[PDB]
């Protein structure tokens, strides 16, 4: 009964060689990870990051200089779960322990482990005194002390954590080895044979839960024998235990009666979410599935919902089956444990490094004529509309704010509407804008109702929260909106509530919340039946009241005059699209969006300040606008009224225009550009 | 079973060949047991009138040699145009496009941009009883 199997996997010399690689590494002053371990011993960091490349670099290094190394990349790659603690107990062999005197305000966790380090040694110092005092080289005298005393386990006092990291193909491109762990694989590609492996998946973060502590081990005070009982739980649920389980309360008539304790237990950060399929490699008639991923420890609070992320980890089952009668006997429900996060579309306001950044940013700066180059680069796949692209470049900036303090804020947001139909292909840009921009949700007219894009209340799974909508999702980002003309009339009311910032009021059956939203609005509606009748007026061919048009600072019109000379360049434009896969030729090179947004995000941290001469230039220029707008008062081609919100925008615009100079140099040509985009945006209906 | 997991989406027409087996203790332990199932199976999706794939049609070397003999001509577009009106008089230029929609055009998705649409969509209009429903 119960036979045994030998396998080529060893645990002995692998533990020996993994000690040497943990010690002997010099390439990337002294040893790399010991200085990191001294930084861990500095008690200022909680994570340990292990690559696979320096392993493979070492594995290249040992064969070329010495006889033979045991393979260790594919060794970890197979089972990958026993390599957690068998690696980590070798770390505690070597440690620069007293490297800094403890701070009084360091950590309440730190003062507890310092006790259990010291209480271990003082208990160790007692037993070696009694044995030498009762005699009848001292290694066996040391060894007698080792087994006659109950101690705290070394698993109980750790204070740090370790996360693995998958290898890139880049070093695998030089020397091909077991690079199977890092491929963009699908949930459909997850066959049930990849259990225990280390994988790489990607998708969309959907229905993120909340972070709440997970109990791991529980302390138990005796109060009679004075020991501490410890119970490790790896199940879903558990039980409290009996009255005592001491060795000294044992073999005695009166046992104790215990109770647990809070401050001595060890907890863990816990939160999970679900990943939906990428919706690009899905077969032609299928519906995307989901997958459960547990997240533990340091990496928590790092995954916003509705993103694109590369998740790598190791693939483990959970003991669970479905309904009671449907159980075929051994039903294994799986999950994935998160190990490393690499996000596509790297989020702004999260970097501070500038040196390797300005290694490429200064080359963009020293390229010359940058501001005209930018709007050429965002969605260049149409012809013309450069001033139209120029304003949308400025929509990408935004990024200004001011509160007077004990008062009100001002919203530094731009709201550009688009009018015209149909051969301008506006939706080619509408998909392009929310694609490059981080936190970009593409929305339609009817597919969200008045309750859809706002929040909702449903029963919480395992961890009655407010499940939010798209505008709840796409805060601090830009919402792309199709066909505002066909919304619900109640859905119009919420949009007016965004033009005053952060306001979403709810007076439903049990909900009285006023939730906040740092969103941004782009809208595009179509004109009336027919197309551009000069017999029709402004607001005659418009299906919306002008109070909503007063809330729009910037408005465009998409004319289509069939002109003879404008076609031949546009004909050569569109035919060149299908000849190749790139439009510009010998005059321009496009900016890739990843390098583009980093220059944007660095420009988002400037906050230019105005001056006094630019104060003088704007005031009389507003008297220019206020005087000639109020001399018509008609339903003619000119619009009716000029708001003070027009001045609120154009001050904010030249402020945002100063941000692309990155210099806090609000000047005369700063404002000179701002007036040009006002008079051309309006009244382009002359031809 | 193992190589047979997930060949069908819900909503198709599939032939199933297997063995009708009844397991379980039918209530005689301590009101009806003997629930049944079918195992040892092979799965064959079949074409519907309006659901699922019909592209399982084979091509022999004898077949394609006829196609290669056919495509070496100069007026086969006319013959294929006149072929699709088996019982309908006229409508010559209408039938020509109906070849072309099933061709579907070419699709070239741009590098890190958007796709460019390739298929073709047609509406017709006319007086009734003029082969509109035919
Ligand atoms: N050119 C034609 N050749 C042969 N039959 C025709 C022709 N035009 C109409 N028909 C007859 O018209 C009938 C179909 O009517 P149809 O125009 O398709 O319906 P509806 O106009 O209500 O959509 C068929 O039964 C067919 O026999």
């Amino acid at each position: 009964a119960l036979p045994s199997i030998q396998l080529p996997v060893d645990y002995n010399n692998l533990f020996n060689e993994i000690t040497d690689f943990l010690v002997t590494f010099k390439q990337d002053k002294g040893p790399k990870y010991m200085a990191m371990l001294q930084k861990v011993a500095n008690r200022e960091l909680n994570s340990v990051i292990i690559d696979l490349d320096d392993i493979l670099q070492y594995q290249n290094e040992k064969f070329l200089q010495g006889t033979q190394a045991d393979d260790l990349v594919s060794a970890i790659q197979q089972n990958a779960n026993h390599f957690t603690e068998l690696f980590c107990r070798a770390i505690d062999n070597n440690m620069p322990l007293p490297t800094k005197e403890i701070d009084y305000k360091d950590d309440v966790l730190d003062v507890i482990l310092n006790q259990r380090r010291l209480r271990n040694e003082r208990m160790l110092s007692d037993r070696t005194n009694e044995i030498r005092s009762e005699n009848l080289m001292n290694d066996a005298l040391r060894e007698v002390v080792e087994d006659e005393t109950e101690l705290f386990p070394p698993n109980l006092t750790r204070r740090y954590f370790l996360y693995f990291k998958p290898l890139s193909q880049n070093c695998a491109r030089r020397y091909r080895k077991k690079a199977i762990s890092s491929k963009p694989l699908s949930v459909r590609q997850i066959k049930g044979d990849f259990l225990g492996q280390l994988i790489t998946v990607r998708g969309i973060i959907t229905r993120v839960s909340d972070v709440k502590p997970a109990v791991e081990v529980i302390a138990y005070t005796c109060d009679q024998c004075g020991y501490e009982v410890f119970q490790e739980v790896n199940s879903r649920t558990f039980t409290p235990l009996s009255e005592c389980t001491s060795e000294e309360c044992s073999q005695n008539q009166t046992k104790g009666q215990l109770f647990m304790s809070t401050r001595a237990s060890k907890f863990s950060a816990f939160q999970e979410c679900k990943i939906q399929e990428l919706s690009q490699q899905v077969p032609v008639g299928h519906i995307p599935r989901s997958l459960n991923i547990h997240v533990n420890g340091t990496l928590v609070r790092s995954l916003s919902p509705g993103d694109i992320v590369d998740v790598t980890g190791i693939f483990l089952p959970a003991p669970y089956t479905g309904f009671k009668a449907l159980k075929a006997g051994l039903l294994t429900e799986t999950y994935l444990e998160a190990q490393f996060v690499r996000q596509h579309k790297k989020k702004f306001a999260s970097f501070s490094l500038t040196s390797d950044v300005e290694e490429r940013v200064m080359e963009l700066i020293t390229s010359g004529d940058v501001y005209n180059r930018l709007a050429k680069s965002i969605a260049p796949e149409i012809y013309g509309n450069l001033d139209v692209k120029k304003a949308l470049l400025l929509l990408l900036v935004g990024g200004v704010d001011k509160r007077v303090g004990d008062g009100m804020k001002i919203r530094g947001d731009i709201n550009v509407c688009l009018m015209g139909d149909p051969g301008v292909a506006k939706s080619q840009l509408l998909k392009a804008i929310c694609k490059i921009s981080p936190r970009g949700v593409y929305t339609t007219g009817k597919g969200s109702s008045g309750v859809g894009l706002t929040a909702a209340v449903m029963k919480d799974p395992v961890t009655m929260i407010l499940e939010g909508g798209a505008l709840v999702l796409a805060d601090n980002g830009i919402c792309c909106i199709d066909e505002f003309d066909k919304m619900d009339e109640s859905d119009r009311t919420a949009i007016h509530e965004v033009m005053e910032q952060q306001t979403i009021s709810i007076s439903k059956a049990g909900i009285n919340t006023t939730l906040n939203a740092r969103t941004s609005i782009l809208a595009a509606a179509n004109p009336l039946y027919g197309r551009y009748n000069p017999r029709l007026s402004p607001l005659d061919n418009i299906n919306l009241p002008a109070a909503l048009l007063s809330r729009f600072d910037i408005l465009f019109l998409m004319l289509d005059i069939p002109s003879r000379d404008d076609d031949e360049k546009l004909a050569e434009h569109v035919t060149y699209v299908h000849m190749h896969n790139k439009q510009p030729d010998l005059d321009f090179t496009p900016v890739e969006p990843s390098k583009m947004r980093e220059y944007i995000a660095y420009a988002k941290t400037k906050r230019p300040v105005m001056s006094e001469a630019v104060n003088d230039y704007v005031v009389q220029a507003y008297i220019r606008l206020r005087q000639d707008s109020k001399r018509e008062m008609d339903s003619k081609f000119s619009f009716g009224q000029a708001t003070p919100r027009t001045l609120l925008g154009i001050i904010r615009l030249s402020q945002a225009l100063a941000k692309l100079r990155l210099a806090d140099m609000v000047d005369i040509d700063d404002v000179e550009e701002a007036l040009r985009l006002v008079r051309v945006s309006k009244e382009s209906l002359y031809q | 079973d193992d190589d047979l997991v997930d060949k069908t989406k819900p909503g198709d027409r599939v032939n199933v060949v297997g063995v009708f087996k009844s397991l379980g203790a039918g209530g005689m332990n301590q009101l009806i047991g003997f629930k049944t199932l079918i195992l040892g199976n092979t799965v064959y999706p079949l074409h519907a009138r309006s659901t699922g794939v019909a592209a399982r049609q084979m091509l022999t070397d004898f077949d394609i040699r006829n196609i290669n003999k056919l495509s070496k001509k100069k007026d086969i577009f006319d013959i294929l145009s006149q072929s699709l009106a088996p019982s309908i008089y006229g409508h010559d230029h209408i039938k020509k496009a109906i070849l072309l929609m099933l061709m579907g055009g070419v699709e070239k998705n741009l590098e890190n941009g958007s796709h460019l649409r390739g298929d073709i969509n047609i509406l017709m209009v006319g007086d009734p009883s003029t082969a509109k429903s035919q």
